[PDB]
């Protein structure tokens, strides 16, 4: 119908604007912070995608969990995720954020950040390269591109 | 065999004192810093055009794991569990048995890619070049269990990437 | 050399397939069961048996340092061919 | 090598008879209730017990105390030992009283009615070691086995 | 019983509870805490979702890996219902709307879709089916909600005769539409008597109804421990919240007294101690803060 | 590979595939072993 | 033995043996053993009552001047009745040398805090409280430094398991990160690696 | 049998330190329920304090109860200073944990544990 066409074009508009202006809050926990900083470094340059360098956590769009989540910092991660306005996304960078990694069997490590927050992109590596992290951010943008918020709203 | 950083006593004649006062009032070093930033403004940036331009790698690069085969279709892995014995994160889970023609072959070859530390001790422990850590780094997932590889996924990665993996091993096996 | 269970599920080169009353098929609902369709037991059986004139043959798998460790296969039994324990290539004394 | 029989034919779940007379899977509550409802109706010689060949002593005294609560002494084994005379009262008349090690101290071994090669293969291995090193004289009463 | 569905572990996150659940309407208020309480035992939860997958993301940390299977479905597509339920050993229905929409009236949400879910669950061989009615569901009710929910309860009973049908009165929690409705109304006081039940009590009731083989074919009435008049309840809500979207069908249900059904079993017959509202109302309404308890009957 | 082509093998995929995550063609993990313990199937005949 | 063997340093071995005799005869009240390894490191094994008199001496004697505390360590050896082995590593920048002062305690005997000698120790032995449960008396602010705030037990004890007893997850019911008894989806696979053959006959212990 | 003390020469000074620690926790509990904005009552938190003290009431060694008073003061110092979050205070109340089977019969039903 006509309303189906209008909500299709408006979903395309809002998804274009949300994926083309992603603002990350990076948790610089461990070694993956260095490779996030290389994804911001002038070779890869996240800012040319509209992905700014160090937005404040009250205005960020994605939470990049870059490093080991210990048990002593799991509620801090949860509190920052609760303070993020929607639509918020979470990229899990590297093996300790993904599944505990090299510290999986430790007494003090959350076995993957997915026990604390919902995770949208899992970027594997130890550390994953800055090109691999930029790949994960572009896959997150493609995930935002195919969101159907107003179309499902028009069908509900 | 050592040197003194910042042990210069500055000259107190009217020439040097007037030089430092002109630097203070007329902001000469601030213009120097502005000039260096302006000099980078007119340089070509170092930014490659990802995804269309890729970062440089080498045949030693340790990316996505793969199980390899012989040049006959037979898989190289003969179930010796050296890779999971050397595995520093215990990402590899192996169960084996003799198959229908009596060969020593695995029935479980799991690699948890979210325990894996990507150090490639498995591919240097491997005596038949069966497990390799191949060249792929662009294999991010939307779900955690899509990074829990079984034997089928690793053999499919080997069949997918063998044309590149074999040439990287051909480039690097003389250093090994 | 893949085949299929009566549930419509592919059977792996190991032989793994879920039962019909196993709930764990629900993980492939809306998705796919990933199997590899190049079964190595069928591919090594396509290789022709190598006729050699010696009594003991060496095999390293081909490629020299790129193959497996070089082993020595006896070929005195004429009932059975001599199989490489690593690569599965089989040999026969031609006499 | 009999450890692979330890994963075939295994009883994993409680089973009861259905309305059609077939063993169907059930919970522990249903199976133990249907056994206890019959055990409460029994008394005296109404309930007995046969212990098998692989049963630990803990389950043996468990089933003995359970049937003694219903006043039943009929707890039996499948392997017959004669209760004539002293019976199972004194331990000496049903043990290998010497030892397995005491075979090395013997000089005449008399074997009656047994094939100790297959009934107790390392008791036979100890007999052969005493045969070989101590010049043991062995005699057999029974069929001429190897 | 199949070997993969025998319970193992100590009942934690990596355990196996032996419960393979298809929870329709798992993206709501009740489905949130039900999928939480199922996923912490180690249950295979199938969540069929209608909405955007973003709006399901909060269900993902609730279980171990592979223990929540998200899949698309539609209320008017029985093939998707069969695609969701044909591996489960229990199917819980939680589909509901407080308002009728352009595409789904109260008869679609309460009569058509529960009968469809229960019929496809009957013919696929699902062992247990739990359906959630409302306590005040009546054919001669003043509100279309309760009329269609009584009709749908009758149809679920006649198409899945072993269905555990559960009657909650009024559910309160952090994401409710009962105390958050009263805190954001800033309609009146009448002779309406209510006994509201807590969401963790309802969730423990649903899980104990899964585990109980006696709960097949029963009808349970989940009520709170204290009956309140509506006026002093709303005054207690404005007192705890530090205070001085609607429709007329919602107002008809607010002014419906919570009926007394003593012959139906409740939370105590499943082993759930019903939490009084004075223990949890502070937890619910702390967010609305920028208190002597109410009188019962 | 126009100058130096890769070494041809019969098991190498003739069709390359991109990252299939988020699609119905994606990898789903599973145990590749068979069943460890065999259960005793009771007799289907009656016992009287 | 030229290319692949580590060359032995005999001058440093002689000098460290002589200085070990020196320390053992200046402080006979506390020094229990003095030993020098084959790679030329001096260990002074003392009684735990002399943590402050020995370490002040090495800090202040004109022929010691161990002005640096490199590292402070505990080692849990459970077959010893004094199962914790407190290891001080000292550096003399003047004499270009390192010394090791080892002592002992169990769970209940407090070690005297060495913060009055080296302030460097202020966190280190605090770590020894957190990881091992060795109490340090007259410490300024003794509390945990590395474990989580509600942590029970001391992790670097060897009877403490590799994973803990509790693990965290976010729970949406209570809206809170919660602690639960630990379950692993894959148990840590214990590998028995030790060869049944003797490797070093120079380290053979006498039999019983 | 002659050991070095920590703070207490015998059990009398030790019980005095236990008693002062219980006093300090009893005084602290309403401030803890307020500033962490816990969803419990002061009676319930003080019952948890009493439970944690009476759990260790079987100990007859002065050094062990000295270290228990030391660790209780460390817990209290981490609670007065807001070093714990709400999560660390509520880990004493095992709220998300299912109740364990206590009798023989339900432990027999659920698994192999004694
Ligand atoms: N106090 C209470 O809330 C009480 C509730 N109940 C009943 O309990 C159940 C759950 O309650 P509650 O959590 O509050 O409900 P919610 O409004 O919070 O959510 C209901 C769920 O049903 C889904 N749903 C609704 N309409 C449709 C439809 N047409 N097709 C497919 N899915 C649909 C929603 O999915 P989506 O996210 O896509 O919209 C949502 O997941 C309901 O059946 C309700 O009638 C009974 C008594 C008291
Ligand atoms: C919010 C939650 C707050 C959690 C608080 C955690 C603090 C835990 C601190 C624990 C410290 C102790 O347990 S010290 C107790 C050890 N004492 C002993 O073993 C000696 C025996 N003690 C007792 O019997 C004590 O009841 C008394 C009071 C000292 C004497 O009583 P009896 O006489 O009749
Ligand atoms: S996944 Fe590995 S490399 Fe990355 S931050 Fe963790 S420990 Fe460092
Ligand atoms: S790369 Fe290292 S951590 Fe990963 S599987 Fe191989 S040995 Fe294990
Ligand atoms: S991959 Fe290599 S090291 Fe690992 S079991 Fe197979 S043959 Fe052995
Ligand atoms: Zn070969």
């Amino acid at each position: 119908s006509r309303g189906e066409y209008v909500v299709a074009k408006l979903d395309d508009l809002i998804n274009w604007a949300r994926r083309s202006s992603l603002w990350p809050m990076t948790f610089g926990l461990a070694c993956c912070a260095v490779e996030m900083m290389h994804m911001a470094a002038p070779r890869y340059d996240m800012d040319r995608f509209g992905v700014v360098f160090r937005a404040s956590p009250r205005q960020s769009d994605v939470m990049i969990v870059a490093g080991t989540l210990t048990n002593k910092m799991a509620p801090a991660l949860r509190k920052v995720y609760d303070q993020m306005p929607e639509p918020r996304y979470v990229v899990s960078m590297g093996s300790c954020a993904n599944g505990g990694g090299y510290y999986h069997y430790s007494y003090s490590v959350v076995r993957g950040c997915d026990r604390i927050v919902p995770v949208d992109i899992y970027v594997p590596g130890c550390p994953p390269t800055a090109e691999a992290l930029l790949y994960g951010i572009l896959q997150l943008q493609k995930k935002i591109k195919r969101e159907k918020r107003l179309r499902i709203w028009y069908r509900r | 065999t050592y040197k003194y950083v910042n042990l210069r006593e500055p000259s107190m004649d009217m020439k040097s004192v007037t030089d430092r006062a002109a630097q203070t009032l007329l902001w000469t070093e601030l213009i120097r810093g502005l000039g260096m930033t302006l000099s980078y403004l007119f340089r070509e940036p170092a930014t490659i055009n990802y995804p269309f331009e890729k970062g440089p790698l080498s045949p030693r690069f340790r990316g996505e794991h793969a199980l390899r085969r012989y040049p006959s279709g037979e898989e190289r892995c003969i179930a010796c569990k050296l890779c999971e014995a050397v595995c520093p994160a215990q990402a590899i889970t192996i169960e084996a048995e003799p198959r229908a023609d009596g060969s020593r072959r695995t029935t479980r070859y799991d690699i948890d890619m979210t325990k894996c530390i990507y150090c490639g001790f498995c591919q240097e422990a491997c005596p038949v070049d069966a497990i390799v850590e191949g060249p792929n780094f662009e294999f991010s997932t939307e779900t955690h269990e899509e990074l829990l590889y079984n034997k089928e996924k690793l053999l499919n990665n080997g069949d997918k990437w063998e044309a590149e993996i074999a040439a990287n091993i051909q480039a690097d096996y003389l250093y090994r | 050399g893949v085949r299929t269970s009566p549930t419509g599920e592919k059977v792996t080169h190991t032989g793994q397939v879920y039962d019909d009353e196993d709930y764990r098929r629900v993980r492939f609902v809306g998705r796919q069961k990933e199997v590899n369709e190049n079964f190595a037991i069928d591919l090594i059986a396509e290789q022709p048996v190598s006729q050699v004139g010696s009594r003991v043959i060496s095999c390293d798998g081909g490629g020299g340092a790129l193959g497996h460790p070089r082993v020595y296969i006896n070929l005195d039994k004429e009932t059975k061919t001599g199989t490489c324990g690593y690569c599965g290539l089989q040999f026969r004394q031609q006499h | 090598f009999a450890y692979d029989g330890l994963k075939r034919q295994r009883l994993t779940e409680p089973m009861v008879r259905n309305e059609k007379g077939l063993l169907t899977h059930t919970t522990w509550e249903d199976a133990l209730s249907r056994v206890a409802g019959m055990l409460q109706s029994c008394q005296g010689n109404d309930v007995a017990a046969i212990a098998g060949g692989l049963v630990d002593a803990e389950a043996l005294i468990a089933l003995k105390d359970l049937l003694n609560r219903v006043d039943s002494d009929t707890l039996c084994t499948e392997e017959v030992f004669p209760t004539a005379g002293a019976g199972t009262d004194l331990r000496s008349n049903y043990l290998l009283n010497t030892t397995i090690a005491g075979v090395e101290e013997a000089d005449v071994v008399l074997l009656v009615g047994t094939n100790p090669r297959f009934e107790a293969p390392l008791f036979n291995a100890r007999i052969r070691k005493s045969w070989l090193h101590n010049d043991l004289k062995v005699a057999l009463i029974g069929s001429p086995v190897d | 019983l199949h070997h993969a569905v025998i319970p193992h572990g100590k009942g934690g996150r990596s355990s196996v509870s032996g419960i393979v659940a298809t929870v329709f309407g798992a993206t709501g208020f009740l489905g949130r805490y039900l999928v939480n309480h199922l996923g912490r035992m180690g249950s295979q939860v199938i969540v069929p979702y209608r909405c955007e997958p973003y709006d399901t993301m909060h269900l993902r940390p609730m279980g171990d890996l592979g223990q929540i299977i998200f899949m698309d479905w539609n209320g008017r597509d029985k093939d998707s219902i069969r695609r969701a339920v044909e591996h489960s050993n229990v199917v819980i229905n939680l589909v509901g709307r407080e308002w009728e929409t352009k595409n789904f009236d109260f008869e679609d949400v309460f009569v058509k879709i529960p009968q469809a879910i229960a019929q496809v669950s009957k013919e696929a061989g699902v062992e247990k089916f739990i359906h959630i009615s409302h306590l005040n569901a009546d054919i001669k009710s003043s509100s279309k909600y309760l009329r269609n929910k009584a009709v749908g309860e009758k149809e679920v009973r006649e198409t899945f005769p072993e269905a555990t049908i559960i009657k909650p009165a009024d559910i309160f929690g952090r994401e409710d539409r009962f105390l958050n409705y009263f805190a954001n109304i800033r309609s009146l006081g009448k002779k309406t008597v209510k006994q509201p039940v807590y969401i963790v009590d309802v969730t423990k009731g649903i899980i104990n109804a899964i585990k109980d083989p006696d709960a097949r074919g029963k009808t349970f009435a989940f009520v709170g421990p204290n009956r309140y008049l509506l006026f002093d309840l709303v005054q207690y809500v404005f007192a705890v919240a530090h205070r001085p979207w609607t429709t007329r069908d919602k107002v008809e249900r607010i002014h419906t007294t919570d009926r007394t059904l003593p012959h139906l079993p409740g939370l105590e017959d499943l082993g759930v101690q019903a939490t009084p509202l004075e223990l949890k109302a502070i937890e619910v309404l702390r967010r609305h803060r920028t208190v002597q308890p109410a009188k019962t009957v | 590979p126009t100058v130096k082509p890769p070494t041809a093998r019969k098991f190498i995929w003739t069709n390359h595939k991109f990252n299939l995550s988020g699609t119905p063609q994606q990898y789903v993990p599973y145990s590749t072993t068979r069943k460890k313990i065999q259960e005793w199937v009771p007799p289907s005949t009656p016992y009287k | 033995t030229r290319p692949t063997v580590r060359p032995r340093n005999d001058v440093a071995h002689k000098q460290l043996s002589a200085f070990g005799e020196y320390v053992a005869e200046i402080l006979p009240k506390y020094v229990q053993q003095v030993q020098v390894s084959c790679f030329s490191e001096l260990e002074i094994c003392i009684h735990p009552d002399g943590v402050i008199p020995v370490l002040t001496f090495l800090r202040d004697h004109s022929n010691a001047q161990f002005k640096s505390l490199a590292d402070l360590t505990a080692v849990d050896i459970p077959t010893r009745q004094n199962r914790f082995e407190i290891v001080y590593n000292l550096l003399s920048l003047r004499f270009n040398s390192r010394i090791r002062v080892k002592t002992y305690t169990d769970e209940l005997t407090p070690v005297e805090s060495s913060v009055s000698v080296y302030k460097a120790a202020n966190w280190y032995e605090r770590e020894i409280w957190d990881m091992f449960g060795v109490f340090f008396a007259n410490h300024p602010d003794l509390r945990r430094i590395l474990t989580d705030y509600g942590f029970e037990g001391h992790p670097f004890r060897k009877d403490f398991p590799l994973s803990g007893y509790v693990e965290l997850r976010y729970d949406d019911e209570v809206k809170r990160v919660v602690a639960e008894p630990v379950e692993l989806a894959q148990e840590f696979r214990k590998f028995d690696l030790n060869s049944p053959w003797e490797a070093f006959p120079a380290y053979r212990q006498p039999p019983e | 049998t002659s050991v070095k003390p920590i703070f207490s020469r015998d059990m009398n000074e030790a019980k005095r330190r236990v008693r002062e620690l219980y006093r300090a926790w009893y005084r602290e509990v309403p401030n803890t329920v307020h500033l962490f904005q816990l969803d419990i009552s002061v009676k319930q938190g003080r019952d948890k304090v009493r439970e944690m003290f009476k759990k260790n009431a079987h100990v007859t060694d002065p050094r062990v109860v000295d270290l228990l008073v030391i660790k209780g003061k460390m817990e209290l110092e981490e609670t007065i200073n807001v070093w714990k979050q709400r999560t660390h205070v509520m880990r004493f109340f095992h709220e998300t944990e299912a109740p364990r089977p206590k009798d023989f019969l339900s432990k027999f039903y659920v698994g192999h544990d004694p």
